[PDB]
């Protein structure tokens, strides 16, 4: 039932939070003045469109400096205005935990009747986020508010005859509040006291719906069921991982790379196995990941941390084994630079997610251990090849260039040659790219038609043979 | 009845209780075949707040050589107690005590005891019971000592860990509490130790029952129950919403700026009526009711209510002596308990409160119900039968163990390996993760079915995860297998058979992932270790000769390479 | 050994070694001479360990799914067929079943210098010609054979002339062996006999919107895989599967009404599917599977009657079904497998005796209306992992 709601209401009407507030505004009120009545552990500060978020940015810019020093201490912070100061201090609330941590203590705003106009893409962006946990509003059952442009944002209170209940659901705190806007409003004290008489009372009525509850209960079972169902599938998608794995072994052991196997079979279709692989399997993953950095990103699984080890490590092999065939598909149309222009979000959101963890870890590596099944930790890196043989054709085909180009694309050449050479040498490569019909010796071989008499590191590693002895021992 | 007391039992403990209620600290009475034992009660503020410790309610954490019994198999972490009690109980129960000699002559009897008291020596009775419990019952299983604790109305002196072990021992079921429908003392410790440091003194004074004649100052009483009232119906909204689930996000915000005593209640409880006794088994449900029997009814009520609160405590000899005539309902046994919740002075908030707690715990019943049913199903042991008896014989025939075949992975046998290892895997997390979030019952962890089966689970399975874990680098980009690598429910699992039978074997192949390579000096010391308790492990199956001491097994590859004196003067020496 | 199992094997001996084919092929080489129990023969054959057998897909075998059963056999067993089938074939004509590989583009030396008009009364006929053969056609006839297989391998490839000599066959196979599609030409030859019943066609490029125009008069069945893509009285039975490049279905696939099964499978390139297609009376089974550019289903499907099954497994991009599909009466049976993401309209409560197969997430969509529903029974089936796509591979 939703009276839950209600429930925890009753405990943010038994603390003397709201109350305490109320008192600071009022003592304040009976111009951007940010009055700080920060006792001895609360942050007790009244706020007093956009034109008036940009003013106040004069005094925000060093307010900031204090409110990062509040967070800092652990003291509970609040921040609370008037119908245009409550709006100003929720805006930059929200600004300031968008530059804040998460790990920190998050804070509270609370509206005490301040219409605020919501964009409906804002709402969206943060629709289910822990971001709408820390805004609260009040709204008196009496009056209403009806906006179009704007739109609901974070908990709303609604107030009764005698008590209040608590929800946070968009579309039933927009049925709700349906109403127009009333000039009339009501003193917060006399709302207060009624609620405090409520408290003391015996007994409340309901006045929720059955409409709303039914709402409440499908979204919250609907997003359980995601929920669980994504955790489930991860296994299956494991299952499918290993498919992925076997072909790449059978790939290898034919002595031609899998990426190299899967470009080809793109660009001419021959078997089963390879379609399947790129149609079944391959389309799932994606899916199935994306929706998990989609999902997970507005509301994640544990505060201090964005996901568990269990799916962070899964994502983390899963986007250095599968990021090839997508740079293989982006670099078969004609497109170029992938890296930049054309690199996917969750990708990206995965690793920087895996290099700020594992910057924590302890790990070593030994100068003996087989590399015949390591994973090239620059996924990436096989798109710079793709661009480097670009320019190797923009230097063949290509007749009367003009000598800026041509320093340009030798300059491009040799970083991507010392690149390479520094990432082969801190054996952060799996071997298969030293395979015979890889793209990597074609490349190789026209380099070193036009290198002429140049000689550098890798030219002599590579004339010398030594990289048949690289991963071997 | 179900509680498996009497009459004469009960009117017994409460002449017990009565003669104790001196200051003489334990009292026994002899009567047939039952010594019970009775404890002074304390009518002062300190004796209640411990002055001693910093916490703001009184908190202290066990320690694991008295209560090894008392912790969460699981998370490992121990439960949390009055301090106060606490040190009344190791005060009592010293060498010159000379308790240990009357309960080593009445074990030696082989009768009936039970620890009684009025106010607060019963809770003191209750860290007897448990610790009559952990030293004697757990561990010996030849005696039929069944205790009985019975209490009138004692204070919370547990919190939610503190029930969970009293329930997954099968020991909620020795306790009994007898508490009238206004009587604050038990939620006296639910209070804030601020909100009524004041009042507590005059309080605790009026309540004295020797010394009667203190001046009952109204408003200081009133503003004490007022406030004790108000923490508790703060707890019982925050415990309701918890059970709830909804604003999960917003709840914690809430909470990370207020407070709320841990306190639960702990073992079965029952409600005294004009004419009619309740009793309730849920500790929920219990920690709910105990906020609405009381509430409010009206201004001449409650006005009239610290009379009833500073009486009840005393007037307990009016039930000790007309249970003979009452009225007897168990709220689990119907399902309609308006009856009840009606006779007895409750609103709709609770009933519907018990309702939620009630369909909660069938909820979890019914999915440890499904859970037996998955387990059982053929479809899901045929996947263990074939790992063990398909897949190990061929490998062990190839003249090497299944651990170094999955780890080069060339047949197709591995990947249908693979994928069954990865399938029960899935379903062992799936089932961790459920009980996790405690929606399984407190027994299901206690089952040794269900032990026995996650025991073999694990030791068929581990060495497949390790082997996965480092055929592929994995260590490299994680770290050592034994830190961030092991999966929980092969923790919980080792744990769980740990504590049944009273690092592991399992873990053997990751310690020789360690060693090898590495000089032998520097490690030394720690193969030494292993070269011992491997020897045992070959003794309690935790790891098979036949797979370790093959041919083409890394370990003996390993363990020759190793240098001359360590082959000379090991054990091992026979089995190469 | 029965009789007519020595017969089917040495048939089957026709095919070349270290060739992985599909059930689907030798039933339809087999068909005529054994009517339609082949699927009997081949278990037989495979109990006695003559044949492997490989499910690649879907494990269900007696729904007569033979898109989903890999065949395989051993070389001293082909070795073994092939040198009886010599023995017993003792003269040009007088051998039953012949089979010719011309290869270096040099035809054989019996019909190398012929004098007389090369014609042979073989049941069973095989010609292997590879890459490097021009596949040049040569003067001959066959008077009396039913099926005939041709194995190429070259990109261009032309049907000889002497085919239309034929009277009596009916069923030919055309297996292309190349890394890239062969082109077919010269198909009026095939137009012309009217005994021929069956006809499958893999890894070729050929067009279909020409095939309605050849003028098959009596065809039951047609068989696609791996097409490359650029009146019809006895068709009852379309299978097309594995043909990238068809974007969308042709047209005249619904002017038939003769039609009764129509399924295309592991068609990528494929998003919509012709709307004109209620005016298949008599269609009973439809299958629309490992398709993901295919999104929704032909909204205009409650003109069907005489439905039975219906399968949509394989398509995960399906955003909903036919809203009115309770309309139909005959549906009995419909297997909706790794399906989750879609919405089942109310419409299905107005059926009854449906078995609906599907898995545990896919069950709950149908357990959230079970009491609603009367006579509905779902069945999951979880599925099997095994490495024969590999063999196949
Ligand atoms: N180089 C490669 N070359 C070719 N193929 C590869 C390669 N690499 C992978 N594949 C294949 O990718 C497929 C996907 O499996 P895959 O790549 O996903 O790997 P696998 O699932 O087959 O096996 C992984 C092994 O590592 C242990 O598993 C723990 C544990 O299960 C969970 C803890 O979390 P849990 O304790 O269980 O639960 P939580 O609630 O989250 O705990 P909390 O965070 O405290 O709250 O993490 C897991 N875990 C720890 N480290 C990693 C890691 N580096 N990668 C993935 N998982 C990891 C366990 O020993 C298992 O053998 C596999 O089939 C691989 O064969």
């Amino acid at each position: 039932s939703s009276l839950k709601g209600s429930a925890l209401g009753k405990l943010v009407v038994t603390s003397g939070l709201l109350h305490s507030s109320w008192s600071k505004i009022l003592e304040i009120h009976n111009g951007l003045e940010f009055q700080i009545h920060r006792e001895e552990k609360f942050t007790l500060v009244v706020f007093s469109a956009f034109n008036l978020f940009t003013s106040a940015s004069t005094s925000l810019t060093y307010l900031k400096s204090e409110l990062l020093q509040t967070l800092k201490s652990e003291k509970p912070v609040i921040i609370t205005g008037a119908a245009l100061g409550g709006s100003v201090a929720s805006l930059y609330t929200l600004w300031l935990l968008e530059t804040i941590e998460p790990t920190l203590k998050r804070p509270l705003c609370i509206t005490f009747g301040s219409p605020l106009i919501g964009d409906a893409s804002l709402q969206q962006i943060l629709e289910n986020s822990v971001r709408n946990s820390c805004f609260l509003h009040v709204v008196s059952a009496q009056t209403r508010i009806k906006m179009d442009f704007f739109k609901p944002f974070g908990t709303f209170l609604i107030c009764f005859d005698s008590g209040c209940v608590c929800i946070e659901d968009h579309v039933a705190v927009t049925e709700l509040l349906n109403g127009v806007h009333d000039s009339g409003l009501v003193d917060y004290s006399q709302v207060l006291n009624r609620l405090d008489q409520s408290m003391l009372s015996l007994a409340d009525s309901r006045l929720i719906p059955e409409d709303v509850i039914k709402g409440i209960e499908k979204r919250a079972e609907m997003k359980n069921l995601r929920f669980d169902m994504m955790f489930k599938k991860l296994n299956d998608m494991k299952i499918s991982m290993a498919y992925i794995e076997w072909y790449k072994k059978k790939c290898k052991e034919v002595k031609i790379g899998y990426y190299d196997r899967f470009k080809t079979q793109l660009a001419f279709p021959s078997k089963e196995f390879d379609i399947n692989i790129k149609n079944h399997h391959k389309s799932e993953l994606n899916r199935f990941w994306k929706s998990v950095v989609e999902e997970v990103e507005r509301r994640p699984q544990s505060d201090a941390s964005i996901l568990k080890r269990r799916f962070l490590f899964s994502g983390n092999n899963y986007r250095r084994m599968i990021e090839p065939l997508d740079i293989a598909e982006y670099y078969l149309e004609g497109r170029k630079e992938y890296r930049t222009t054309g690199r996917s979000h969750h990708y990206v959101m995965l690793e920087k997610w895996f290099g700020m963890e594992s910057i924590l870890i302890e790990k070593e590596r030994c100068k003996k251990r087989d590399l015949s099944d390591l994973l090239t930790f620059d996924s990436c890196f096989w798109a710079e090849v793709e661009d480097s043989l670009i320019v190797i054709n923009q230097l063949n085909t290509t007749v009367g260039m003009r000598d800026d180009v041509r320093e340009v694309l030798t300059r491009k050449l040799v970083e991507f040659e010392g690149y390479v050479w520094e990432i082969i040498t801190k054996r952060e490569v799996s071997p298969e790219i030293f395979l015979e019909e890889s793209s990597f010796m074609k490349w190789w071989k026209e380099y070193k038609k036009i290198k002429g008499f140049n000689s550098s590191y890798l030219t002599e590693f590579m004339n010398t043979r030594k990289y048949e002895s690289y991963g071997k021992s | 009845a179900l509680t498996g007391i009497n009459g004469d039992l009960i009117t017994r403990s409460w002449s017990a209780s009565k003669q104790a209620y001196l200051t003489e600290r334990y009292h026994k009475e002899e009567a047939g075949a039952v010594v019970i034992f009775a404890f002074q009660p304390s009518f002062s503020e300190k004796d209640f707040f411990d002055p001693d410790n910093k916490s703001s309610f009184g908190e202290i954490k066990l320690n694991r050589v008295q209560f090894p019994c008392m912790r969460k198999i699981g998370k490992g972490d121990v439960a949390t107690v009055n301090e106060a009690f606490l040190k009344n109980l190791e005060a009592i129960i010293d060498p010159r005590t000379s308790f240990q000699a009357s309960v080593e002559m009445a074990v030696r009897s082989r009768k009936q005891i039970v620890f009684t008291g009025h106010s607060s020596g019963g809770a003191t009775a209750i860290l007897a019971t448990v610790w009559y419990l952990e030293k004697y019952f757990i561990r010996n299983p030849n005696v039929y000592l069944e205790p009985r604790c019975v209490t009138f109305g004692a204070p919370l002196v547990g919190d939610s860990i503190f029930s969970h072990a009293l329930g997954r021992e099968k020991w909620s079921r020795f306790f009994v509490n007898f508490v009238s429908r206004f009587d604050i003392v038990p939620r006296i410790m639910l209070a804030r130790k601020a909100s009524v440091e004041e009042t507590l003194p005059h309080v605790l004074a009026q309540l004295d029952p020797r010394k009667s004649s203190v001046q009952e100052s109204e408003q200081r009483i009133t503003e004490f129950y007022t406030r004790v009232m108000r923490d508790t119906s703060t707890v019982a909204n925050q415990a309701v919403c918890e059970l709830t689930g909804s604003a999960e996000a917003f709840l914690e915000t809430l909470s990370s700026f207020l407070e709320l005593s841990p306190y639960r209640p702990a073992g079965t409880f029952v409600f005294s009526t004009e004419k009619r006794l309740v009793a309730v088994n849920n500790s929920d449900a219990i920690l709910q009711m105990l906020f609405y029997t009381s509430q409010a009814s009206d201004e001449q009520e409650w006005s009239l209510i610290p009379f009833r609160s500073i009486r009840d405590h005393h007037s307990y000899e009016e039930l000790v002596q007309s249970m003979g005539k009452k009225l007897f309902n168990h709220l689990d046994g119907e399902n309609s308990i308006e009856s009840t919740l009606n006779d007895l002075g409750v609103s709709t908030r609770g009933r519907q409160y018990v309702q939620a707690a009630l369909e909660e715990e069938k909820k979890r019943v019914e999915n440890q119900k499904k859970i037996i049913q998955v387990i059982e199903q053929e479809r899901f042991l045929k996947k263990l039968a074939w790992i063990e008896d398909e897949y190990k014989p061929k490998c062990q025939a190839h003249k090497n163990g299944y651990y170094d075949s999955f780890k080069v992975s060339n047949e197709e046998n591995d990947f249908k390996a693979n994928v069954k290892r990865a399938e029960l895997a899935g379903v062992f997390d799936e089932v961790l993760g459920l009980m996790k979030k405690c929606q399984l019952p407190d027994e299901f962890e206690g089952d040794i079915d269900w032990i026995k089966l996650a025991t073999r689970y694990r030791r068929l399975v581990e060495p497949l995860d390790i082997a996965n874990y480092h055929r592929h680098l994995k260590n490299e980009d994680t770290g050592p297998y034994m830190k961030r690598g092991r999966p929980t429910r092969y923790i919980y699992a080792q744990r769980g058979y740990e504590h049944y039978i009273l690092e592991c074997g399992s873990c053997f192949w990751a310690e020789v992932e360690e060693l090898k390579g590495k000089p032998y000096e520097e490690v030394e010391v720690r193969v030494k270790t292993l070269e011992g308790m491997l020897g045992e492990w070959i003794t309690d199956g935790e790891v098979d000769d036949k797979e370790i001491f093959l041919e083409g097994s890394t370990f003996r590859k390993w363990w020759i390479t190793l240098p001359k004196n360590h082959k000379s003067h090991s054990p091992l020496r026979d089995y190469m | 050994l029965p009789h007519n199992l020595r017969e089917c094997f040495l048939d089957m001996a026709s095919f070349l070694e270290d060739q992985r084919i599909i059930a689907s092929t030798i039933i339809d080489l087999w068909s005529a001479s054994y009517g339609k129990e082949g699927m009997n023969n081949l278990q037989d054959l495979a109990s006695r360990n003559l044949l492997k057998l490989l499910p690649i897909g879907r494990n269900e075998y007696e729904d007569g799914f033979y898109n989903e059963l890999l065949v395989k056999q051993d070389n001293v067993l082909r070795e073994f067929a092939i040198n009886q089938c010599l023995k017993e074939s003792s003269s040009i004509f007088e051998r039953k079943r012949l089979n010719l590989e011309i290869q270096d583009n040099k035809f054989p030396n019996w019909c190398l210098n012929p004098k007389q008009p090369i014609v042979i009364n073989a049941s069973l006929f095989s010609i292997s010609t590879d890459d490097s053969f021009a596949s040049s056609w040569f003067e001959m006839d066959c008077p009396n054979v039913e099926a005939l297989v041709l194995n190429i391998s070259s990109s261009n490839y032309a049907l000889p002339n002497f085919i239309a000599t034929m009277k009596e066959l009916k069923v030919v196979i055309i297996i292309n062996h190349g890394l890239e599609p062969a082109k077919l030409t010269n198909l009026s030859c095939l137009s012309s006999l009217p005994n021929l019943k069956r006809i499958r066609f893999e890894k070729v490029s050929i067009s279909l919107l020409d095939i309605p125009k050849l003028g098959l008069k009596s065809l039951e069945k047609l068989s696609l895989w791996f097409c490359h893509v650029v009146t019809l009285q006895s068709l009852q039975e379309i299978e097309i599967d594995y043909c990238y490049n068809l974007d969308e279905l042709p047209y005249w696939i619904s002017q038939v009404v003769s039609l009764k099964k129509l399924s295309v499978t592991n068609c990528n390139k494929l998003c919509r599917v012709i709307e004109a297609i209620g005016d298949l009376r008599d269609l009973e089974t439809l299958r629309l599977s490992s398709c993901a550019s295919l999104l929704e289903l032909p909204e205009t499907i409650d003109r069907l009657d005489n439905l039975r099954f219906l399968d949509v497994s394989g398509g995960f991009q399906l955003k909903n079904l036919p809203l009115e599909i309770g309309k139909l009466k005959k549906l009995e049976k419909i297997s909706m497998k790794d399906c989750y993401r879609c919405e089942l309209p109310d419409s299905v409560k107005n059926l009854e005796n449906l078995e609906v197969k599907c898995d545990e997430d896919t069950a709950f969509l149908w357990k959230i209306l079970k009491p609603e529903m009367k006579n509905l029974t779902i069945t999951e089936e979880k599925t099997e992992h095994n490495l024969n796509l590999l063999q196949l591979f």
